[PDB]
C-alpha cells in the first residue's frame, strides 16, 4: 500500500506492507505491517492516512 | 405490451417494451485499389522444395490474394485452417503473410497442426498455440520420387530442446551420446542430426512425399496489404451503413471528422475498444463513425 | 571385416587443391550413406559433407564452394576435392558411414588423414 | 471535501458503468473480443464456440 | 578497402540521466482525451543512459550490444551521423542491415556485408570516402525512402526488433543546450517499419570524418537500453502523447 | 447464550473464510485441483484448458 498526501502538496510517499515483518522485506514495524519511509513520532495527533492498528499518517516529511 | 406482460389486460402506466434501432440501408465495402495478384504460383507450382529442416519462408505482401482458386482445386488432400475459415479467406485484409513450404512423408502431416509432437514439431518445424493461417498438403509421389531412392530431403532426428514455435534450425552440429564425451572416435561414435526419407515410389500411402505449404496471417494491426478480390464500393455520409473497411466490420455512420490523424494513424479506438474513427483506403480521408440510433420504446 | 581407408593428406601449399580418397571395404556400398568430418588441433569436430547414393550432396552452412564431395560406386570409393585452400584447413579428416534404416549412428569410422597447410 | 457523499455515490455509479464498458474489451478466451471479426472469420461450428 | 584509425585519445564512455526521454507512440490507433495503459518495450525513466562523443581526439564508434532494443539520442550539429549497422556477428557468415543517409537518399540494404572494423563516410573540404564494407554477395531486401534527418539538433530514435520486423521511431527537435540531454517529454513518432526478419545481437553507429589525417567534428550520441514495462500515456484533445508515466519507477509512479 | 449474536458475526465470517478455502481443493471438472500436477501431467493445448 502506497501512503501519499495530494501530488499538488508533495511527491514523498510511504509504503506499507502489510503482515510483513521489517525484516522479511525510515523503517518502522506496526501491527498492520512494515511500514517503509515514515518517521515515527510519540506526538499524538488527529488522523489523517489511517493505518490501521492504531497508526495513522500525516504530512508535515511523512509522519506516523 | 400485451405480449411483454404476459396478460391480455394491462393496466395504466409506462412500460418498456423493446429496443428500437434503426437498420442499415446498404453495404459499402472499401478495399485498397491496388490489382496485383499474389505470386501463389511461385509457392505451391515451385519445381523445388527445401527440406523441413530448412524450410522455405516466403513474405508475400502488397498484392491481391484470390484464395477461391485453392480451396475449389482438387489436388490438395489435405487443407485445414486454424483461426479462419477456407471460405471467408476471401473476404479479409490480412497484412504479414508468410508462406512456408516443405516436404514430409504421409503420416507426418497430422504433425503439421498448434499442439502436435513429434520429431517435426518439436525439432524441424513448431507452430504456435495461437496460430491463425491454412496448411495445405498434397502427395507429390510422381514428382519427389526417383525408383533408386530420393535422398534430397531431410529431417532433424534429435535436438537438445524443443523448438520455438516459426524457428529454423539449419544448424548442423555434432551431438554426443551419453557418459564418453565426442572427443574423437575414442568414445561412443558420434550421432548425426539429419536423417534423409527414404523416398521410393514403390513405398505405401503414409511413406510417400507430401507437400506442404502453410500460410500464416496476422489479423489487422497494421496498415493492411494482402487483401482479397471484392470490388471497392463508394462512400456515402450521414447514413447508417454496415460498412467493412479492410476487414473490419460494423455498422454505423460515417460523418466528417475534425480529428487531427497523425500520418501513421489509421483508425481510432474508443474504452470499449470498438472502432470510433477509420482511414477510408483509396482517399486516404478521415471518416468518423458514429453508432446508429438506438433506445428503449 | 569392415574397413574404411582414407589417402590424399600431407603437407601442401595454400592454394593448391587437394583429392582426399575414402576407400571402403568388407561391406556393400549401397544403402549407407557417408560423411566427410574434420578436427583442428586444439578445436573439436567439424562436420565437412554428406553424401548419399542418389548422389544428393549436402555440404555444411559454416564454409560455402571449398569443397565438393563425390562419391563412386564402381569401385566403393569416396572422393573430396578441395579448391583455394586457406590456412585454417590444417585438419584431420574422417570418413563416416551411418545406415539409412535406423537412428544416425555413424558405426566404424575412419583412422583420419592428415591435411598440413603452410607457406 | 464537503459534498463527498454525493461525490462517492457518483464515482462509484460512474466507475461500475467505466469498469462494465471495459469488459467489453476481454476476449474471455475466444480468440477475439470483437463479434464482428468472428462472424467474418470463421464458420458457424466453431464461430459458435 | 578499410583504413584503421590509430590518432585517437582512450577515454572511458560516460553516463548520464535519460529524464523522461524515449517515449513512442505504442501503436497505429488514434486515442484522445485519454489515459491509455500500455505494456511494451519502452526505456525507464530516469535510466543510466550512456554517453559517447565525437570531439577533436574522440571518435567513439564501439561494438554495442542491441538487447531487446535500442533508445538513439543524438545532440548532432553539422551532420557527421549519418546511419546505423545491425547484425550478429557482422560478417559474410551471418545477413547484416545497412542503414545510410548519404548526401542525396537514405538507403536500407539486408546483405552478408564483410564489414571493415572502422566503417566510416568521410566530407572533404563533398563527399567522396565511404568504407564502410569490402563485400556484398546475397542480398534479400532493398529500401530507399526520403532523408530522415553548440549543438542545434536533437535526434531520438528507437529501433525495436519483434517478429522480423524492425520498427524505427523518430523525432526531430530544435534545442538550444550545450552539454547534455534537455530535461523534458517529447514522443516519438513512428518512422518506419522494415521487413528485414533478420537476427540483431549487435549494432554500430556510422559516422563522418572531416578531412582537409582526419579530423571528428562536433557530436554526442546517447545509448539507452529497452525494457518491458508499463507506462501510462496521457493523450490530449489533439491525439499527441504530453504526459508519460513509468509503473514501475517508484511507488508514487504505481 | 448471551452473546450470541457477536459468535454467530464470528462464526459466519470464518465459515466463510473455510468455505473459500475449501473451494480450492475441488477440480470443477477438471481431472485435478492442483494446477501443478496438471502442468507437469500434460500438455499446454490441454493444460489450457
Ligand atoms: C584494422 O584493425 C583490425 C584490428 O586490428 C584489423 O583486423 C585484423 O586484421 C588482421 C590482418 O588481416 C587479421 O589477422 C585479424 O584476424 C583481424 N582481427 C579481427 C578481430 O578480425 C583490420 O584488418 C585492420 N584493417 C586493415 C585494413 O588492415
Ligand atoms: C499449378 O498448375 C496447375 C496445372 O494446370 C494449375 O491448374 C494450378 O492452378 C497451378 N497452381 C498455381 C498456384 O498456380
Ligand atoms: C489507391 O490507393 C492508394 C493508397 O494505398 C492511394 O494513394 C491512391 O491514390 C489510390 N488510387 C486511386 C485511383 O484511388
Ligand atoms: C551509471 O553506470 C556507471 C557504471 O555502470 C555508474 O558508475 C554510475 O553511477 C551509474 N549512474 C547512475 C545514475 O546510476
Ligand atoms: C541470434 O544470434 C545469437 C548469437 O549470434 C544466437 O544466440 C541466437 O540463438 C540467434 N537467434 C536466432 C533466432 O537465430
Ligand atoms: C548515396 O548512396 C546511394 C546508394 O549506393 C548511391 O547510389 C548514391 O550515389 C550515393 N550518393 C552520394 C552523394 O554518395
Ligand atoms: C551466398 O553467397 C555465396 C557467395 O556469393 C554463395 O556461394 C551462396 O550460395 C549464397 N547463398 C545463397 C542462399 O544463395
Ligand atoms: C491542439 O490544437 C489546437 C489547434 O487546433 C491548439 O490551439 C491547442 O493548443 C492544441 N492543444 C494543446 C494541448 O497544445
Amino acid at each position: 500500500s502506497v501512503i501519499t498526501p495530494g501530488t499538488n502538496t508533495s511527491n514523498q510517499v510511504a509504503v506499507l506492507y502489510q503482515g510483513v515483518n521489517c525484516t522479511e522485506v525510515n523503517v518502522f514495524q506496526t501491527r498492520a505491517g512494515c511500514l517503509i519511509g515514515a518517521e515515527h513520532v510519540n506526538n499524538s495527533y488527529e488522523c489523517d492516512i489511517p493505518i490501521g492498528a492504531g497508526i495513522c499518517a500525516s504530512y508535515q516529511s511523512i509522519i506516523a | 405490451t400485451k405480449c411483454t406482460l404476459k396478460s391480455f389486460t394491462v393496466e395504466k402506466g409506462i412500460y418498456q417494451t423493446s429496443n428500437f434501432r434503426v437498420q442499415p440501408t446498404e453495404s459499402i465495402v472499401r478495399f485498397p485499389n491496388i490489382t496485383n495478384l499474389c505470386p501463389f504460383g511461385e509457392v505451391f507450382n515451385a519445381t523445388r522444395f527445401a527440406s523441413v529442416y530448412a524450410w522455405n519462408r516466403k513474405r508475400i505482401s502488397n498484392c491481391v490474394a484470390d484464395y477461391s482458386v485453392l480451396y475449389n482445386s482438387a489436388s490438395f488432400s489435405t487443407f485445414k485452417c486454424y483461426g479462419v475459415s477456407p471460405t471467408k479467406l476471401n473476404d479479409l485484409c490480412f497484412t504479414n503473410v508468410y508462406a512456408d513450404s516443405f516436404v514430409i512423408r504421409g503420416d507426418e502431416v497430422r504433425q503439421i497442426a498448434p499442439g502436435q509432437t513429434g520429431k517435426i514439431a518439436d525439432y524441424n518445424y513448431k507452430l504456435p498455440d495461437d496460430f491463425t493461417g491454412c496448411v495445405i498438403a498434397w502427395n507429390s509421389n510422381n514428382l519427389d520420387s526417383k525408383v533408386g531412392g530420393n535422398y534430397n530431403y531431410l529431417y532433424r532426428l534429435f535436438r537438445k530442446s524443443n523448438l520455438k514455435p516459426f524457428e529454423r534450425d539449419i544448424s548442423t552440429e555434432i551431438y554426443q551420446a551419453g557418459s564418453t564425451p565426442c572427443n574423437g572416435v575414442e568414445g561412443f561414435n558420434c550421432y548425426f542430426p539429419l536423417q534423409s526419407y527414404g523416398f521410393q515410389p514403390t513405398n505405401g500411402v503414409g511413406y510417400q512425399p507430401y507437400r506442404v505449404v502453410v500460410l500464416s496471417f496476422e489479423l489487422l494491426h497494421a496498415p493492411a496489404t494482402v487483401c482479397g478480390p471484392k470490388k471497392s464500393t463508394n462512400l456515402v455520409k450521414n447514413k447508417c451503413v454496415n460498412f467493412n473497411f479492410n476487414g473490419l466490420t460494423g455498422t454505423g455512420v460515417l460523418t466528417e471528422s475534425n480529428k487531427k490523424f497523425l500520418p501513421f494513424q489509421q483508425f481510432g479506438r474508443d474504452i470499449a475498444d470498438t472502432t470510433d474513427a477509420v482511414r477510408d483506403p483509396q482517399t486516404l480521408e478521415i471518416l468518423d463513425i458514429t453508432p446508429c440510433s438506438f433506445g428503449g420504446v | 571385416e569392415v574397413q574404411l581407408v582414407e589417402s590424399g593428406g600431407g603437407v601442401v601449399q595454400p592454394g593448391r587443391s587437394l583429392r582426399l580418397s575414402c576407400a571402403a571395404s568388407g561391406f556393400t556400398f549401397s544403402s549407407y550413406a557417408m560423411h566427410w568430418v574434420r578436427q583442428a588441433p586444439g578445436k573439436g569436430l567439424e562436420w565437412i559433407g554428406n553424401i548419399y547414393h542418389d548422389g544428393s550432396t549436402f555440404y555444411n552452412p559454416s564454409l560455402k564452394s571449398l569443397v565438393t564431395i563425390s562419391r563412386d560406386d564402381s569401385t566403393n570409393t569416396l572422393y573430396l576435392q578441395m579448391n583455394s585452400l586457406r590456412a585454417e584447413d590444417t585438419a584431420i579428416y574422417y570418413c563416416a558411414r551411418v545406415w539409412l534404416y535406423g537412428s544416425g549412428y555413424m558405426d566404424v569410422w575412419g583412422k583420419g588423414t592428415l591435411v598440413t597447410v603452410s607457406s | 471535501s464537503a459534498l463527498g457523499k454525493l461525490q462517492d455515490v457518483v464515482n462509484q455509479n460512474a466507475q461500475a458503468l467505466n469498469t462494465l464498458v471495459k469488459q467489453l474489451s476481454s476476449n474471455f478466451g475466444a480468440i477475439s473480443s470483437v463479434l464482428n471479426d468472428i462472424l467474418s472469420r470463421l464458420d458457424p461450428p466453431e464461430a459458435e464456440v | 578497402q578499410c583504413v584503421n584509425l590509430t590518432t585517437r585519445t582512450q577515454l572511458p564512455p560516460a553516463y548520464t540521466n535519460s529524464f523522461t526521454r524515449g517515449v513512442y507512440y505504442p501503436d497505429k490507433v488514434f486515442r484522445s482525451s485519454v489515459l491509455h495503459s500500455t505494456q511494451d518495450l519502452f526505456l525507464p525513466f530516469f535510466s543510466n543512459v550512456t554517453w559517447f562523443h565525437a570531439i577533436h581526439k574522440r571518435f567513439d564508434n564501439p561494438v554495442l550490444p542491441f538487447n531487446d532494443g535500442v533508445y538513439f539520442a543524438s545532440t548532432e550539429k553539422s551532420n557527421i551521423i549519418r546511419g546505423w549497422i545491425f547484425g550478429t556477428t557482422l560478417d559474410s557468415k551471418t545477413q547484416s542491415l545497412l542503414i545510410v543517409n548519404n548526401a542525396t537518399n537514405v538507403v536500407i540494404k539486408v546483405c552478408e556485408f564483410q564489414f571493415c572494423n572502422d566503417p566510416f563516410l568521410g566530407v572533404y573540404y563533398m563527399e567522396s570516402e565511404f568504407r564502410v564494407y569490402s563485400s556484398a554477395n546475397n542480398c534479400t531486401f532493398e529500401y530507399v525512402s526520403q532523408p530522415f534527418l553548440n549543438f542545434k539538433n536533437l535526434r531520438e530514435f528507437v529501433f525495436k526488433n519483434i517478429d522480423g520486423y524492425f520498427k524505427i521511431y523518430s523525432k526531430h527537435t530544435p534545442i538550444n543546450l550545450v552539454r547534455d540531454l534537455p530535461q523534458g517529454f517529447s514522443a516519438l513518432e513512428p518512422l518506419v517499419d522494415l521487413p528485414i526478419g533478420i537476427n540483431i545481437t549487435r549494432f554500430q553507429t556510422l559516422l563522418a570524418l572531416h578531412r582537409s589525417g582526419w579530423t571528428a567534428g562536433a557530436a554526442a550520441y546517447y545509448v539507452g537500453y529497452l525494457q518491458p514495462r508499463t507506462f501510462l500515456l496521457k493523450y490530449n484533445e489533439n491525439g499527441t502523447i504530453t504526459d508519460a508515466v513509468d509503473c514501475a519507477l517508484d511507488p508514487l509512479s504505481e
